[PDB]
């Protein structure tokens, strides 16, 4: 905004309220907001499963 | 897929609105309504995977 | 391009050779190339498939 650079090559998203005042490029990349969790370690119980 | 691209809502060459869709494209998907959209017509009459 | 009328709305992708002769919007789908080819008769084990 304050026109210290010209361009913003970086992961910057591109949101509703950002290009009201920036003015993005095409973008380059596909994404979406997803959750990250620790796989699952231990082994379901079964004592029966014969 | 073999690329990745996406669509348009063209408009011609030096037009006063290439940026007065995109705010409201983007005003449509952050309130998600695109996806309500998506999911109306691309809904299908269900599909077995079966196993 | 001869200004006959104003919007496209429709799936008019976006691609290199079309960026240059009109403006699109940024994106409200996104796409891929890949292959329809048909699904097998699956394999219809019989009841007496011993
Ligand atoms: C190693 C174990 C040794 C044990 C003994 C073995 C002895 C011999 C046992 C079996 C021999 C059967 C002939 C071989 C058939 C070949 C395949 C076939 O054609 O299947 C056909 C079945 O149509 C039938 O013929 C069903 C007959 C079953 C046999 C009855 C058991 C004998 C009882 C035992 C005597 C005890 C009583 C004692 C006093 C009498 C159908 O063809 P398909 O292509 O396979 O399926 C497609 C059809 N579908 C999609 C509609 C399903
Ligand atoms: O044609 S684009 O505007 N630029 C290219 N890309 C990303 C590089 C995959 C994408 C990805 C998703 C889109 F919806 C559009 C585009
Ligand atoms: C890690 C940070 C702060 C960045 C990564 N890209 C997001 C962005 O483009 O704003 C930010 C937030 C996130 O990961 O949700």
């Amino acid at each position: 905004i304050d026109h210290k650079a010209d361009l913003a090559v970086a992961p910057l998203a591109i949101t509703y309220v950002r290009e009201k005042v920036i003015d993005f490029s095409k973008p380059f990349m596909t994404l979406g907001i997803s959750i990250l969790y620790r796989k699952p370690n231990g082994t379901n119980p079964g004592v029966f499963s014969f | 897929l073999i690329d990745s691209k996406g669509y348009g809502v063209g408009t011609p060459m030096g037009s006063p609105y290439r940026d007065k869709i995109t705010i409201a494209i983007l005003q449509l998907q952050e309130e998600g309504k695109l996806h309500m959209m998506k999911e109306k017509w691309w809904r299908g009459n269900g599909c077995p995977e079966e196993e």
